[PDB]
């Protein structure tokens, strides 16, 4: 796709060598048919000019060279300065057009680890281990001596009050005020038939 | 498993090309062999084209190729769905995102927008993102806020980090940034103003994608709107996030919207201008919120309609939007004009 507009700037060429010419109107396929034809008539000087002055041994085309080519391919090079004349004095010059960019990034993590390792080749760049490398997580230590057994005293604690508050509701209540349900409703006695069977039991 | 037929032009088209010449009076077999030849040297010619690109080793055939082949029992213990190096990573991101030096900062933009594969230090980094907008919405710091919305910008942009099934605690973060009370200070409340012109132009960003679906972008977002420009006796902050947005939404969007409230919203403009006795904050705000949406709104009009009668078209108008919606239809004509 890139390619197209160079190919395009010679239709413009084309064009500025018809508005020299003075058409009005033309035939748009023909027109890019012919910018076509223009652009095989430079390389087929591109192919002589290549295979004829490799008939030296050295390279470089030089101006008659050239000549010879152009004398060779079919032209009267005389008329040259005179369409000098038309050419660059009476046909503007279009300028190129080429926008590119380098642009900026920056992804900083701070992780090499290996520059050259083994495999030592100082002719690379480690991406990081943010990427690449991975690791293991296990992520619960939780070993604070002292806190740890005020974890289990303290729910040990709440078990306890949390059955004292159920058979507290549940069953036969007598209090140390009056009616508290709420704070204190100590479990009322039981007493049954035989006790040291009960309290005398491990 | 395959037959290849000879492809065969209609003999009487090729007549029909021939006596464009005007040859003769020609017979069938004659133009069927002759396409059968052609055939023969085109497909002759394709695989030699064929050869070419495939070794020039592309399975795209240009006219330069043609043109060159015409040379002729208690549980392990968890382990979460990070790294340790990645939640590192993930430490340098959320620090960055704090980063006072603004190097540190853009290195952290590129660096969501361009991590694309990263899709796993994907939602709990968004996720309390989110609560940290909860809670610094609470906390009313722009700063943080700011951080937050161009790391949601960085994130919309990173293109293959698909938002579908995490959409759904990010957005409200983004509306609840449009809303209200973004108030450090009362002679600061200016930059609160651009946060939620950006705010409302990454919702705008947003709504492009996900309303084919259910369609909670769209109906939910514009009713939202809708009845929070109907909300009276808010502050004018959410009226300003309400229309701002609808403003992101689109041309039509305001062509639909602010055409009853041209005249409406400029009753609501002379209710504050020429109004109350004195509250020169929420007059200056409201002042200049109605002065914003007023010149942003005037390109749905100047597309709409033609520039002619000013006079008219303040009455047109309310009156208020005259000559600002005329000196905006002038900066129109002069944008025209540049084309």
């Amino acid at each position: 796709n890139y390619h197209l507009a160079r190919r395009r700037t010679l239709q413009v060429v084309v064009s500025s060598l018809l508005t020299e010419a003075g058409f009005e109107s033309a035939e748009k396929a023909s027109v890019e048919t012919l910018t076509e034809m223009l652009q095989s008539y430079i390389s087929e000087i591109g192919r002589s000019a290549k295979s004829y002055c490799e008939h030296t041994a050295r390279t470089q085309p030089t101006l008659s060279d050239i000549v010879v080519t152009l004398v060779e391919m079919g032209f009267n090079v005389d008329t040259l300065p005179a369409y000098a004349k038309r050419s660059q004095r009476m046909v503007i010059t279009x300028x190129x057009x080429x926008x590119x960019x380098x642009x900026x990034x920056x992804x900083x993590x701070x992780x090499x680890x290996x520059x050259x390792x083994x495999x030592x080749x100082x002719x690379x760049x480690x991406x990081x281990x943010x990427x690449x490398x991975x690791x293991x997580x296990x992520x619960x230590x939780x070993x604070x001596y002292q806190v740890l057994r005020e974890k289990a005293a303290s729910q040990r604690r709440d078990v306890e009050r949390a059955l004292t508050r159920f058979m507290a509701k549940t069953g036969e209540t007598q209090s140390l005020f009056k009616d508290d349900v709420s704070t204190f409703p100590l479990i009322a006695a039981r007493p049954f038939t035989i006790p040291y069977l009960t309290a005398l039991l491990p | 498993k395959l037959k290849l037929s000879n492809t065969v032009l209609p003999s009487e088209s090729m007549k029909v090309v021939a006596e464009s010449m005007g040859i003769a009076q020609i017979q069938e077999e004659t133009c069927q062999l002759l396409t059968d030849e052609v055939s023969y040297r085109i497909k002759e010619i394709a695989q030699d084209a064929l050869k070419f690109m495939h070794m020039g080793k592309r399975q795209k055939l240009t006219t330069s190729d043609i043109d060159y082949a015409l040379k002729l029992x208690x549980x392990x213990x968890x382990x979460x769905x990070x790294s340790v190096e990645q939640q590192l990573y993930y430490k340098e991101i959320t620090e960055a995102c704090v980063g006072s030096c603004e190097a540190k900062r853009a290195e952290a933009l590129q660096s969501i927008a361009t991590d694309p594969g990263l899709y796993q230090m994907l939602p709990r980094f968004s996720t309390f993102i989110s609560e940290g907008v909860r809670v610094n919405v609470v906390q009313n710091n722009l700063a943080l806020l700011i951080y937050l919305m161009r790391m949601v910008k960085a994130l919309m942009d990173n293109p293959t980090l698909y938002l579908e099934k995490y959409v759904h605690e990010l957005i409200p973060a983004v509306m609840t940034c449009i809303v209200s009370r973004q108030l450090c200070l009362r002679p600061d409340v200016d930059n609160h103003w651009a946060l939620r012109d950006f705010a409302a132009r990454l919702v705008a960003q947003i709504c492009k994608h996900f309303s084919t679906t259910t369609n909670n972008i769209q109906s939910r977002i514009t009713k939202t709107f809708t009845k929070s420009w109907v909300d009276e006796k808010t502050p004018w902050t959410t009226r300003y996030g309400s229309i701002a947005g609808l403003a992101e939404l689109g041309h039509d969007v305001i062509k639909t919207l602010i055409l009853p409230r041209l005249q409406q919203e400029g009753e609501r403009i002379r209710s504050v201008l020429d109004g109350p006795v004195l509250s020169n904050i929420d007059r200056i705000g409201a002042d200049h919120v109605q002065s914003l949406l007023l010149k942003h709104c005037a390109p749905v009009l100047a597309k709409l309609r033609p520039p002619p009668d000013n006079q008219d078209a303040y009455r047109a108008e309310f009156g208020s939007l005259g000559p600002l919606l005329c000196s905006q239809v002038v900066k129109a004509r002069a944008q025209a004009a540049l084309q």
